[PDB]
């Protein structure tokens, strides 16, 4: 696992193409993240 | 550990969890390949993970970042899709969750969007699909995510394509 940048906690994704896509995060001590929910779940065939 | 405690879908908090995730889906630029075509969610179950262990470990790390950023733990709620959502709910995160190839190094990636999480679920680029039938589209076979609380104090902003 590699480090943050320094003087930083985590990474912010920033999207700049798509318009619509929303941020993504990465960090790098699993003790910054707490798994609250699972969520089951079906994706749903449009129609 | 860790209990799992279902949530009924008449409970706010099952309300507004499924609503982050309904609402947080997009498209994605490959048309499906990885996660699936899909507009929306069946929302079969939704459980409260509870390890006090992880949790305590958690709280810790997290005032220790917000004493390094002004108080401030700048904490959000978001989606994790992995094929080892069972070790992750029993042993917490760690190294072998961390996406080695990711854009942004080897890390733990999170996501807004749940349909960027679900992209995951059966592996990097949706891997071989469900075990099942392997198909990255499965309408049948059953997907789990997980939302997190993410600490992210201080972030590095990557702009980004
Ligand atoms: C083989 O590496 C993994 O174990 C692994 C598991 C989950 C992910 C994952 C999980 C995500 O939810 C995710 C969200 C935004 C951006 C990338 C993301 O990648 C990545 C790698
Ligand atoms: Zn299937």
């Amino acid at each position: 696992m590699a480090h943050s940048p320094p003087g930083h906690h985590s990474v912010t994704g920033r999207p700049s193409v798509n318009g619509l896509a929303l941020a993504e995060y990465v960090i790098y001590r699993g003790e910054q993240a707490y798994p609250e929910y699972l969520i089951t779940y079906q994706i749903m065939r449009p129609e | 550990g860790t209990i799992l405690i279902d949530l009924s879908p008449d409970d706010k908090e099952f309300q507004s969890v499924e609503e982050e995730m309904q609402s947080t889906v997009r498209e994605h630029r490959d048309g499906g390949h990885a996660g699936g075509i899909f507009n929306r969610y069946n929302i079969l179950k939704i459980q409260k993970v509870c390890n006090k262990k992880l949790w305590e470990r958690y709280t810790h790390r997290r005032k220790e970042v917000s004493e390094e950023n002004h108080n401030h733990a700048n904490e959000r709620m978001l989606f994790h899709g992995s094929p080892f959502v069972n070790a992750i709910i029993h042993k917490g995160f760690d190294e072998r969750h961390a996406y080695i190839g990711g854009m942004f190094g080897a890390g733990i990636y999170f996501a807004e969007n749940s349909s960027k999480s679900n992209q995951y679920v059966y592996g990097i680029g949706g891997g071989t699909g469900c075990p099942v039938h392997k198909d990255r589209s499965c309408y049948i076979c059953h997907r789990q995510l997980l939302f997190c609380r993410v600490t992210l104090g201080k972030s590095f902003l990557q702009f980004s394509a």
